[PDB]
């Protein structure tokens, strides 16, 4: 009946995973900012016509938490690596997660999908040209999402599903 | 670096406690208002099943760092 997809949320601290995780389990937007450790979520949707029970891991931004990496990134079948479009180094931390996903993993092909999250602010770092030509570079898809007004939140998650369908 | 683990019906969360002499009341609403939408609901000891927690009880007087959301009855 249902397929199960384990999916992990990584990235640098305060870009957003958990707004995503929340907007996408519970349908509302939070700007307390409660700093993750790590959270678990599952939730019952529909992908294209296919009945799949998504399993959703919220991972820490803060490095403090850095053990449990080694530990998760070998559970799961794909990685959403979220960035902050107003925060350039959270984009160049991007690299590093995955580098660290591929070893982990043991496998250059993970399943895998960028996002650029905080579309709603007014002024941005890093502009679509820069993740857009990272993401060719990595071979994945780039998706750009506000949390806030649920922009591409589920098309983000749903492109990881499609990309986690590799055979 | 003090979390407790809160075992749910759909996952589970690490919740940081800042000192260990919180309340199992004050876990269990931060439980609640992060597993669902807000705000009907216990806290159990993984190990033993229906145990039924004291909310007044604090951290250090558990004997346990996991304990699990359930529903009442
Ligand atoms: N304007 C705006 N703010 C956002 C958006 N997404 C998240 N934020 C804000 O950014 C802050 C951090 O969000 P949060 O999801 O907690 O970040 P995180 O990546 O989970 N942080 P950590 O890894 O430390 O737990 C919060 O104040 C939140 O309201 C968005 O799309 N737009
Ligand atoms: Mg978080």
């Amino acid at each position: 009946g249902m397929t199960e997809y384990k999916l992990v949320v990584v990235g640098a601290g305060g870009v957003g995973k958990s707004a995503l995780t929340i907007q996408l389990i519970q349908n509302h937007f939070v700007d307390e900012y409660d700093p993750t450790i790590e959270d678990s979520y599952r939730k019952q949707v529909v992908i294209d016509g296919e009945t799949c029970l998504l399993d959703i891991l919220d991972t820490a931004g803060r490095e403090e938490y850095s053990a449990m990496r080694d530990q998760y990134m070998r559970t799961g079948e794909g990685f959403l690596c979220v960035f902050a479009i107003n925060n350039t180094k959270s984009f160049e931390d991007i690299h590093h997660y995955r580098e660290q996903i591929k070893r982990v993993k043991d496998s250059e092909d993970v399943p895998m999908v960028l996002v650029g999250n905080k579309c709603d602010l007014p002024s941005r770092t890093v502009d679509t040209k820069q993740a857009q030509d990272l993401a060719r570079s990595y071979g994945i898809p780039f998706i750009e999402t506000s949390a806030k007004t649920r922009q591409g939140v589920d098309d983000a998650f749903y492109t990881l599903v499609r990309e986690i369908r590799k055979h | 670096s003090l979390f407790v683990r809160i075992n749910a019906a759909h996952g589970f969360s690490l919740i940081q406690v800042d000192n260990t002499k919180v309340t199992m009341k004050e876990i269990l609403l931060k439980a609640v208002k992060r597993r669902k939408g807000s705000q009907q609901y216990r806290l159990e000891k993984q190990s033993e099943p229906n145990v039924a927690v004291d909310l007044d009880s604090t951290l250090e007087s558990q004997s346990a760092w996991e304990f699990c959301l359930v529903r009442e009855n």
